[PDB]
């Protein structure tokens, strides 16, 4: 009679890497590794992403024309642009600090839009209705942004204005305006009358004065002219003060803004779908509970780490010897 | 059928509830464990399947033997309908 | 491989043994059969799913990081940015990557220790009443039913019993 | 006769952690983690910290009327700012390049602060005593920061000045100055007479020039007029030259600076007292010889790692089993 | 628990033994007592400190950091930096958490290894001249004094003197 | 009759430390960390580095008269700067976006040089040989950069003047040039004619105006005046435009650049020679397969890993014991 | 020392086998000499080579890394990138200086595990057609002459031919 | 009492002087062996103890043998007075 | 003599080619092993050596018994001409 001592054994192909030996075979192991995406951009917190399509952040902040689609939105989970965000700016010139501008964004995950300073009544000595421009067409029609409004001399005078906004929103808010920069002089006083024009900005914190640079530059969507965007967080109960002698894109609507954690804008050429998940790439949403993925660096939600592995499977049974 | 196998063997991963989260808190982990259980027939596997699962998922181990006891009514759940 | 058993003085698994990690291979004349060790596996596996939770629970799920953008005059604070992130990644690569080679070489060790251990466990309780062929097997100098084998298993094996006994056949 | 072997075990309660069990029990084991401090902020190297109290780095500087403790300050192991460190530039406007102006204190170990320009022998031809605000009282009257001097019109005019330092201190000296906007056209006139001011500064590596720009702005602690600060860092046998029209609040006071290593600013509520560590943190000190500290990520001096964790405890003996 | 010995085949301690971490329990007619090897111990702490002051030295005491300030345009570096302070916080917790856990494993079995080695070293000195039990003792076949029993403990014990007198015994 | 198992042994000397003891004496091992190198500068796929010597970037770039033997220089693999790299600008001022201009060029691995505006032609209404300066000096004489060219009134006019550049190289051009700020109105008057002169600079991405600002400084060089100097990266298909009415230093010469990976601007003063490698650091170059090195942290090409030890030995074979 | 053979009950190595790492020094009436164990050393080389290409492997080589100049208003980037720079070193530093020790601590202990289980390999094979010193040597109970020395190193060794022969001079 | 016997046992602690830094360079680390010493009764225990204050004051190991003779002084000495 | 010697051991080396890269690939390699020759008469350590010298060269893991059968022809060579 006899007895013996023993280990189990399978059918198991499982490999995996020991420091003193590769592709070993065991009985029992685990992946640590999630290699695997489901190609499609999805919810977080059940709130789709805001698709910016063919517009990019600057685009959509100033309502270039072409982004009529992205005027009815308020909240998102996160933002993506495509390879083909190129509608920004429409007339040529500089968006100050836009770097800046969406990082600021990268934590805000809804807005609410208004009207900061309405057309019909807040600038009664002032023209209104020629500020449009064949480099912002829409429809084949000279056109503009909608967030802003380009003021103009009314007959021929362009008298100070002074405007100020009090914020009453219980919130920051978003405020963009321009400063104009013709290419000549007699366009200077074409547009807005006087030579020697100012645009001087106040709040708590924010205080610039600018004043028009007139020269010939390359011609950009047809203008030898050029316009320079700004943009400042109002923060609640601050005061912001416009005065201009000219020049002035005076903001229309502004974005009084609710702050989040986990929002981000990515870049991406993949469809957004009506799935949800609770970690989405730039290649498409994981769903999964392992420590690592090897998908992509960029990542909004609770992800896995990020490796540049290929695998990471971790044996838990034994050396397998059928 | 399937269709009501896969029904009660879901109510009963959520029902086993080792963390005391409610039988609706584990809905995800169930689902992965309905699906290892269609891919064996030894307890042993599927008791260590389980346990992994509920180990990623909830960062906490099970006691085997009570992760045994539910695999060994699947299987034979399974068998009993099969 | 570092303690013997598996894969050594024990040359190979039982592709027949389906209830646990490691056991016993009984043959006397009431019939044979195969029986896993609750203890020795049961323990095995606590220790292996401690291991992997450790592993697991030290990472924290990645939560929000994208990138940032940096104007054309920004080449140098856009560079450090790389740096940082390459070097982070060089890093949690090279450590999950050599973290698993290393743990697995532990691992597999741990389950040889298991299964010797389990063996001289065996083999301190019978002593002389039975030899040791050295392939994990004993053979007995007495006759061994059932009721005998499960002795052996769950640990109570009485040796003065058949010490007699087996004297006798062995000589 | 008999012989044993045997190992030792008593009545220790420490556990430890390992990889294939928690909370076990040892006979003998170190703590790694130091997780206990004094609550108490203390001296380094025997010198006492600096505590700002109700003033910030430039309320300090500047000499803010409201920080007159600090004007007696040479010599400190660090820098604390508090909860309350409210009072900076009483007179509203921008304090340019401040960050970088702390990031250069966090390196200075003591200074000497020097009369660059004596108050009553600098400028013979121009007004020093009606350069007052009521934006910066102190007891209740108009007054000004100690460090700076505000040069007005003399009757009604306002010469240009030119004034030039050089550094003959053997180090690098501190130089801080401002320019000042009134408001409006007609109080630039009553202040410094001409409209068309500007100020000029330059050394080797400093070199600017100014103009007012004067504007309607929200009140701010009463005043509609904004002023700026600037400093630089006069480098060793460098000169400084101030020339300027009108709008110059003239240096008064400047600092050379003694660097050391290891200072700081650190931001703490916590009661400065007399005792001595080699190790502070804004929660309090700490005397330890441990390699790690969960306590605070920011230490002056010589300290354990800052980790997250709860419980480093590193088993030295066996499993205790009596 | 790798090497069988400590909560192994010597089942328990001996809160007894206060003057070293292994040692020998002796039992003969002229008396009992306990007895620390020195040697086993010395070398086991010599090893210890090693362990224990080459994690200690690796890590700098840190010295001076403290936080930058950035303005409300200084986001973008403002995070950059927060990024930075807090990879490397998610890793000097990380190697230290899990240095720590693995070191400990390393440590305990460390101490098992000596233990058997203790065994094994004393099984191997005296051979025939003593039976097994198998829970980490010896019974001798001879009268073992005070004298035997120390030239055992330094290493010294003599076989042959002894190998006729306890061959008599044991058969 | 008798058999022994045992192991080897041998009269090797080299120690290891392990984590229970220091100082192992082991039979075999594999040094990890290359401690060695060859104190020269060495080619880098073939290609010498471009020794700058007593010149710096500026002084290279603006070609300055102390840089002649840079003249001629087009291909390099990495650039080298020494503890003598003084000659820069050699006509006092600031030389704007400096830090990055060398950020851009640490990727730029060879470049044509080329006429942009030939002096001969492209100006025929302006003073093309006055502009030289004691302050660059060459020969003893006044002389100036060679890149640049300092335009000046003709007899007593500086006619407003308007030239552009298109980028047909296709690829990036550097172009610099600079603005000149006389210390007095009398010193405009002599060089330049006009008190109210401008320049302005336009392309598709730089856009900016400037004027100059008169006042004195310190003399530096003899110079109580400035001249600041500022670059571009004209893209391709893009086009600049310069126009001025006065004080503008004009591209005479500017660069199609050549980009590469793997490029870096050292300091180092050991000397360069012949070699060839695939590493090099500022000591001294490597020639290893080593994965660490602990002879410096800055490295251009493949190299070990920079680690600070003194020692990492790798035991292979065991204890050595005879 | 893990495994208590080298440098433990086999006290000391070998200057004089310089084939191999570990081997067989054997004694008969027909010569000596020394042989080393290729399966044994061809073993633990494929193991520890294995052992070291993980390790340089997973280090990249480091690829051009060059300073960033800062201007004196740049003074907290410049110390960001230095935080960066210093931080990342620290850790690479710290990781491999750490490795290389736990890995060296391995290696040994490979070895010793590799002895220890080739004594036992041979102790198995010839069971009590032999006695155990204690020394990593073996006393045969019968002549062993070059031929059967063979069998014995290549694993093929023949106990029952023996086994009477060697019971009659043992007893 | 105390106060003589804290005098005496910390003047010899610091001459103890393991690292050859004069008496007065280890009065951190004599207070911490102190404060040890009235924490046991086991020469052992203390015996380690104080090998690890000086290992994390110094990052230097001190012979086992030679601290076991100190902690035998110290112990002996604190029975003597008690 | 060594120049002619030189020569050989180098054409050799090259000839070997472990990896399949053609026999001008291993220059570098080469006259690491080459070097190595000298300095030792025991095969064992030079197999040792050469093997090493691969591994870092090319991250790869030659066979022990094949680089051992190359270290036998070169110490054969290097006493044959010695
Ligand atoms: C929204 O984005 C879309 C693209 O994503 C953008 O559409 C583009 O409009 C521009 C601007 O007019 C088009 O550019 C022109 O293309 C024609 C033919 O291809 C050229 O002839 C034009 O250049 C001529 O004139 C230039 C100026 O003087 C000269 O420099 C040049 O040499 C030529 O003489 C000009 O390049 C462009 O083709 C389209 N692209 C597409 C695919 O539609 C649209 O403008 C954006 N809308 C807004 C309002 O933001
Ligand atoms: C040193 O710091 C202290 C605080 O740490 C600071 O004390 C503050 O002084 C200000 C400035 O005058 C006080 O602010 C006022 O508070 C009263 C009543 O609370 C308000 O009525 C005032 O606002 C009125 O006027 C404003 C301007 O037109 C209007 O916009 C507003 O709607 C009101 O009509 C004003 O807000 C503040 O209360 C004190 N705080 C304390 C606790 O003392 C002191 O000024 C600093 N000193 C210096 C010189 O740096
Ligand atoms: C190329 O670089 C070299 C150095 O690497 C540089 O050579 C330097 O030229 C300067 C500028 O003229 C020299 O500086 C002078 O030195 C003399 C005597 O040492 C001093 O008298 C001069 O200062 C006087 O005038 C100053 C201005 O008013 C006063 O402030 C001062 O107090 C004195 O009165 C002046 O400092 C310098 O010595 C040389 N150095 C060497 C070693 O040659 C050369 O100019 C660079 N060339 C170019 C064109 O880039
Ligand atoms: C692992 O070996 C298997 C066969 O057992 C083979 O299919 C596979 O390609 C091997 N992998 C590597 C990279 O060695
Ligand atoms: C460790 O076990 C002890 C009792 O032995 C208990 O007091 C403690 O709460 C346990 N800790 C954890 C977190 O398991
Ligand atoms: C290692 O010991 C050797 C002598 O065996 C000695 O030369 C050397 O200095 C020792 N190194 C250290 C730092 O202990």
């Amino acid at each position: 009679d006899t007895i013996c001592i023993g280990y189990h054994a399978n059918n198991s192909t499982d490999t995996v890497d020991t420091v003193l030996e590769k592709n070993v075979t065991v009985t029992h192991s685990v992946n640590l590794l999630e290699d695997s995406h489901n190609g499609k951009l999805c919810k977080l917190k059940g709130i789709a992403p805001l698709q910016l399509g063919k517009c990019n952040i600057a685009g959509w902040l100033l309502g270039n024309p072409e982004c009529d689609l992205l005027l009815t939105a308020s909240s998102w989970s996160y933002i993506v642009e495509t390879s083909n965000s190129e509608n920004g700016t429409c007339y040529p010139g500089d968006f100050i600090d836009y770097e800046e501008l969406r990082e600021q964004l990268s934590s805000v995950s809804s807005f609410e839009k208004f009207e900061i300073f309405p057309k019909t009544s807040s600038w009664p000595n002032h023209e209104t209705t020629k500020g449009v421009t064949a480099a912002c067409s829409y429809a084949g029609a000279s056109s503009f942004y909608r967030n802003l409004l380009w003021l103009t001399k009314k007959g021929s005078s362009y008298p100070k204005l002074s405007k100020s906004y009090v914020n009453n929103k219980g919130k920051e808010v978003l405020v963009l305006w321009g400063v104009h920069h013709p290419p000549t002089g007699t366009d200077q006083q074409s547009l807005y009358q006087n030579a020697d024009a100012y645009v001087s900005v106040g709040s708590s914190k924010y205080n610039r004065r600018f004043t028009p640079e007139i020269a010939a530059r390359p011609k950009v969507r047809d203008q030898a002219g050029r316009m320079n965007y700004y943009w400042t967080l109002l923060e609640p109960g601050d005061t912001i003060t416009f005065e201009a002698t000219g020049n002035l894109i005076a903001p229309w609507y502004a974005f009084a803004l609710n702050r989040g954690s986990g929002s981000g804008i990515i870049t991406s050429d993949a469809p957004v779908h009506d799935c949800n998940t609770k970690c989405q790439t730039p290649h498409g949403a994981i769903n999964s509970s392992l420590p690592f993925q090897n998908i992509h660096p960029v990542t909004i939600g609770e992800c896995p780490k990020y490796v540049r592995s290929t695998k990471l499977r971790m044996a838990t049974g034994l050396r397998n010897i059928p | 059928d399937g269709q009501q196998l896969n029904r009660l063997l879901l109510e009963w991963i959520g029902a086993w509830d080792p963390f005391g989260l409610g039988k609706d808190a584990y809905d995800v982990e169930a689902e992965a464990v309905l699906q290892a259980v269609y891919e064996t027939e030894s307890a042993f596997d599927l008791a260590m399947r389980i346990m992994w699962i509920y180990v990623f998922a909830f960062n906490r181990p099970i006691p085997f033997p009570h992760a045994q006891k539910l695999a060994r009514r699947l299987l034979e759940l399974k068998q009993a309908a099969s | 491989g570092l303690f013997g058993a598996i894969a050594g003085f024990i040359e190979g698994g039982w592709t027949g043994m389906i209830d646990g990690w490691y056991g016993y291979h009984h043959q006397n004349e009431q019939g044979s059969g195969y029986a896993a060790d609750q203890k020795s596996t049961q323990n095995a596996i606590d220790g292996i799913t401690n291991k992997v939770n450790s592993v697991i629970e030290k990472m924290n799920t990645q939560f929000t990081a994208v990138g940032k953008e940096f104007n054309n005059l920004e080449r140098r604070i856009e560079n450090l940015n790389k740096k940082v992130d390459d070097g982070f990644l060089d890093i949690w690569t090279y450590n999950a990557e050599l973290l698993v080679l290393l743990e697995n070489e532990r691992t597999l060790d741990f389950h040889d220790s298991n299964v010797r251990n389990l063996y001289e466990k065996v083999k301190s309780q019978l002593k002389n009443n039975a030899k040791e062929i050295g392939n994990g097997c004993f053979e007995f100098y007495h006759k061994c039913d059932d009721a005998c084998m499960e002795s052996v298993r769950n640990g109570t094996y009485d040796y003065p019993k058949y010490s007699e006994e087996s004297k006798l056949n062995r000589e």
